[PDB]
């Protein structure tokens, strides 16, 4: 995953540096439990940094067993665009390792990969390598961070 | 989550345009809180949302019934 | 474990030493001289340690020291003398301290290494050399609502008394530090169950006319969240009064130089205490408004400023554990967690470039005794585990090595059902606390701060303590040392258990790691659920609840509480905030920007607070801290 | 073999123990001189004495165990079952004062605990009137429950042997033993226990010590909680 | 007084005995062996008391007598078993009775001569072997007035 947290820090940096001169519209997308049919859209339990009328937040579910998104994802993205707001920030739920569905409908895609992955050279077989803007890893409370950073940089150089 | 601002709660609900509001207030003194919630809701035409409360046995039946008549659908008793 | 291993090894060494000595003493009566025994004895003595050898040689002097009636010790320029003998009703003469009758050296060395006389290393059986005399320094606590009525009550109760010790309990709004406003939600519960304050003005008016410079006076306020901010307020008031004093005596603006001299003097001389803590609240309710690390760093910076400005008498650190047991924690778990928290604070302070010898003696601890047998020895362990850690691991001052504690009764054991029995069984709690060389004893009701206005019960609450310390016969002794096995046995067992729990905590990935993972909350929940299960099942019986009920039933006629506040008081406080706000609209912005700059640039936030508090709102301060990101998030 | 009323009059602890044991030994010798063998009656003698506020009571029973036992082994060689000595302990109502009687319930707990720690053969928790001249009431529940509180739930009660971890026990034991033996020597020099009963030596000793105690009491040099100070300014209606 | 004097004398004697024992034990490691010490040990043992010597020899048996959880004793025609371990809410296991941890025989002898475990010579610490279990015989004292009234009260109480 990786939502919210980095979004939290980004939002705080934006507000603190530009004195809240930008209107951010953020939409999150969450998966749906296939068995009971329900869902748990628990991502606004995170940062309270939406407390400003100029900034809007909205949560949505996948609604689908096949994809991670609803049938109107690009349409709702354009609908968010049409409000003459400063910026659109969209979360992208979670699938396994073969999903890149958000790219064809987004200009910038900030990607994040979990520190707990080990996989000394399995990032190579991981699909989403040369399809993003900037690498992101959190939770440096564990060791081997320098090694993982170096290997990621080398793979990015190769790709 | 818990200990969330009333103004924040209502504003977020208008942001998400939700169907119901669930609150567990076992701390007491819920009368002013719920009255403020109801007034703020009726301030901006969001009456479609439903209100249900739970606070244990703090509310006597007459008091909770009066608040219910003010517009909240129910308050769920423990017993 | 290494300390104990050395103990065992040197004990065997001493046994060998006295063995060989008495051996040759007997042998010389035989005439035949085999000198190799003397060589072995010399070798054994050389292999022995030195400091322990001095301690062992001190023994006859120890015996001759306490043989007489009055103890004398001439130190520095003074000489302290004190009587050590008391008289019973039947003419039997009782020593306040009793010394071992042993003669075999090994036991002597072991006991001197594990359980010395009090007032000596390693302070197992109490820090002070002897028990202080009577006239307990029992603070009287009273605080609720506005500053005027609280000051009225303070004057009411403190009248005609020299040794003044006040305790302050603020309201919840202050603890959460949210700025009150027109909203009835915050306006409603305000002012009840505490004293609500908003600005430096109201804080000063609360403590109007009371000589904060009186050396024999103490003020202790209980709050942890805004602990930095209000602290500056207190400090500023500590200035303000005294400066105004000379304003009355001199009638002119003091010079900057003499102003600085006055500030330095009053800071050196002012006294107080704020029962502030971070770990317990985060572990207990998650009702923190700030990040744990954020608050800890702020506290460290404040300690840095205090050490830099060199105040040697006031402390604001309170490593308490009351709420942990209040939920129902197990005794050993409680002790281990408190010790871990304290040592974590010690390491954090070490990390900020401050030497150890400047803060160790200002730490404290606050925890409760229950009905389990472990409490009867708990304090013992509390002294021991700390003591050794200060000697070899860091080697702080002996005065720094000593540990002081606070003991309060546990209200969870005193259940409202059959309240009468609780008062009687509280005496059982008090007895062991007294036996363990209590440094400070509270006998409080269920509510920590008299949530309801109490009654004659406080008399009873006080009386029992007096009954023990002033008139109970056995209490004239202080040292259960030889003649009660369970003390030593349970001591060893509890020490081992606590060390093993320390090992577990270390293995679970760091103290802050456990904080992130909620290990402690889950452990406490599990054990509390087990406790309540046994309670409702009765596998562990409990008197007066599941059995021996009254056939007449328990009507329990009572009333809830009487603590109100007039709406006019709230309106007046609101417009007071309004006026103070409208006074300085241009000024607060500059201080807010400076606070931004300082927090961004890794500097002394408390320094900026010390100036902002004169001109900035508490609620504005909280919102600025939010803006910098200090808000506590929902990380369950 | 009771001495409860001896303490009730206000006797000193050591004197109480000494007089009680003197009475017991006198009965023993009186039976012995009648040509009756020892092993037929010794395990049947019983004792009845109370524990007061002074620290000696906290060890008092211990002495009663020791002094008897040795005397029964070398001097007569009775059976071991005969040699063992049984005793009774009851709360001391003298310490409880009618004034502020609410405090007496609290202060009885210390008396109870020291008796329990001494491995009593029995315990009685009794109100002021031993016969309840005024018929007692609800309060007895309390007087019972505390005993229950101590014996069924309090964990440390599972201890029965405090003997390495408190010096005062052993030291006071030796001191009390020596004092009691000295009092025995004085009694013997007084010309037999029967002679003492004739000339009233013990009455005079008890009277003198009781007067001493009352003098100290009304003086206030020796404090007594709840009476000589800390009086309620609201008066004491105490219905 | 004579009993205490005997205590002192035999205590110092036991000190002497263990002294000579450990002395010869240490001497055996140096190579030289002058046997006068063993003669002194024999003389002291002869001077040593008899019943007390048996009691001291009982000491390892005493240690084993309380090692486990329960204890059983054979007497007359039967045998009796009773448990001695208690468990706290903390899981801290508590022995009902604790024994001294001394090793030098002098203190051990004084302890065995002054204060044993309850239920042994000289019953210093308590006559009964082990604490009698709960359900104490709480008597009911009552009587006032005529015989008929007392009989009615007695019938009333013991139903
Ligand atoms: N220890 C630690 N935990 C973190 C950090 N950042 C986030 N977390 C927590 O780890 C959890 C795992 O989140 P994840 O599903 O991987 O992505 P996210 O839900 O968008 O944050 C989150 O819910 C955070 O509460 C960090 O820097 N350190």
């Amino acid at each position: 995953a990786g939502k919210s947290s980095l979004t939290d820090e980004l939002i705080r940096r934006f507000r603190l540096d530009q004195d809240d001169a930008l209107s951010i519209a953020v939409i999150s997308i969450d998966p749906s439990r296939r068995k009971s049919g329900g869902a748990l859209l628990g991502d606004r339990i995170r940062m309270n940094a939406i407390n400003h009328p100029n900034i809007f937040m909205r949560s949505l579910a996948t609604r689908e067993a096949g994809s991670e998104i609803s049938q109107a994802l690009p349409d709702v993205i354009a609908a968010c665009k049409a409000a003459r707001f400063d910026l659109v920030i969209v979360e992208t739920s979670g699938i396994g390792q073969g999903d890149a569905a958000i790219v064809p409908h987004v200009d910038l895609s900030l990607y994040v990969m979990t520190p707990e992955f080990g996989a000394a050279s399995a990032l190579e077989k991981i699909d989403m390598l040369d399809f993003a803007d900037f690498v992101a890893i959190n939770k440096f409370d564990r060791k081997g961070a320098q090694d993982a950073w170096r290997d990621v940089a080398k793979q990015v150089q190769r790709n | 989550g818990h200990n969330r601002s009333v103004q924040e709660v209502v504003t977020a609900a208008l942001q998400e345009d939700v169907q119901g509001i669930a609150i567990s207030s076992y701390q007491g003194g819920h009368v002013e809180y719920f009255k403020y919630m109801i007034d703020l809701l009726r301030e901006h035409g969001g009456e479609h949302i439903q209100v249900f409360g739970g606070g244990g046995g703090v509310i006597v039946p007459d008091e909770i019934r009066e608040l219910q008549a003010y517009g909240v659908a129910r308050i769920y008793s423990p017993e | 474990r290494a300390y104990h291993r050395r103990v065992v090894a040197q004990s065997k060494l001493a046994r060998e030493r006295q063995q060989l000595r008495a051996a040759h003493d007997m042998l010389q009566g035989a005439g035949h001289e085999s000198a190799a025994l003397e060589t072995l004895a010399s070798e054994r003595d050389v292999s022995l340690g030195a400091v322990e050898r001095k301690l062992l040689a001190m023994w006859p002097q120890m015996q001759q020291a306490y043989s007489g009636d009055e103890y004398v010790v001439k130190i520095r320029d003074k000489e302290i003398r004190t009587g050590l003998i008391s008289t019973t009703l039947s003419g039997t003469k009782i020593r306040k301290v009793v010394l071992p009758r042993f003669e075999d050296e090994g036991e002597i060395l072991k006991w001197l290494m594990r359980e010395n006389v009090p007032g000596s290393f390693p302070y197992t059986a109490g820090v002070f050399a002897f028990k202080r005399e009577g006239e307990d320094p029992t603070r009287m606590f009273a605080g609720e609502g506005d500053a005027f009525r609280t000051n009225r009550r303070f004057k009411l109760v403190s009248e005609g008394m020299e040794a003044k010790r006040l305790s302050t309990a603020f309201d919840s709004v202050t603890l959460y530090g949210e700025d009150p406003h027109e909203r009835p939600d915050i306006y409603g519960k305000v002012g009840n169950s505490g004293v609500s304050i908003a600005t430096l003005e109201d804080m000063k008016v609360l403590y109007d006319g009371f000589d904060l410079t009186n050396p024999s006076t103490s003020v202790s306020m209980t709050i942890n969240g805004p602990a930095p901010t209000i602290l500056a307020m207190f400090m500023n008031t500590a200035i303000d009064q005294q400066i105004d004093r000379f304003r009355a005596d001199n009638g002119r603006d003091p010079t900057a130089d003499e102003e600085a001299k006055i500030r330095a003097w009053v800071l050196q001389n002012v006294r107080g205490t704020v029962q502030a803590d971070i770990l317990k609240e985060d572990q207990g309710q998650n009702t923190c408004i700030f990040s744990t690390e954020f608050s800890l760093k702020v506290m460290g910076d404040i300690q840095e400023y205090f050490v830099h400005h060199q105040v040697r008498n006031f402390y604001s650190v309170s490593i308490s554990g009351y709420h942990i047991a209040e939920a129902g924690a197990n005794p050993i778990s409680q002790l281990a967690f408190t010790l871990a928290n304290g040592f974590t604070y010690v390491e954090a302070y070490l990390a900020r470039g401050m030497h150890i010898d400047d803060f160790a003696p200002n730490l404290s601890f606050f925890f409760s005794n229950g009905m389990d047998p472990e409490y009867s020895v708990l304090g013992r362990v509390a002294r021991r585990i700390w003591a050794v850690t200060m000697r070899d691991k860091y080697g702080a001052n002996d005065r720094s090595q000593k540990l002081k504690y606070h003991i309060q009764t546990s209200g969870r054991s005193l259940h409202a059902q059959e309240i009468d029995f609780n008062d009687i069984r509280t005496t059982l709690q008090a007895l062991i606390a007294i036996y363990d060389n209590c440094n400070s004893l509270h006998t409080n009701a269920y509510d920590e701060a008299i949530t309801t206005p109490t009654a004659e019960s406080v008399r009873r609450a006080l009386a029992i303590q007096l009954i023990i310390n002033r008139e109970w016969g056995v209490a004239k002794c202080e040292n259960p040392n030889q003649g009660s096995f369970l003390i030593e046995e349970l001591t060893d067992l509890v020490e081992e258990a606590v060390l093993q729990e320390f090992e577990r905590i270390a293995e679970r990935g760091g103290v802050l790691g456990a904080m992130e993972t909620g290990y402690q909350r889950g452990k406490i929940q599990e054990e509390s659920l087990y406790y309540e299960q046994l309670k409702h099942d009765g596998t562990l019986p409990i008197i007066g609840v599941n059995t021996f009920r009254n056939p007449n039933g328990d009507p329990t006629p009572q009333t809830l509480e009487l603590a109100r506040s007039s709406e006019d008081e709230k309106q007046s406080q609101l417009h007071r905030l309004t006026e103070f706000h409208g006074a300085h609209q241009a000024d607060a912005e500059a201080m807010l920007a400076r606070l931004r700059q300082a927090v961004i640039d890794n500097r002394n936030v408390f320094a900026v607070l010390m100036d902002a508090v004169r001109v900035c709102s508490l609620g504005q301060i909280t919102h600025a801290l939010f803006e910098v990101g200090g808000q506590y998030r929902r990380n369950m």
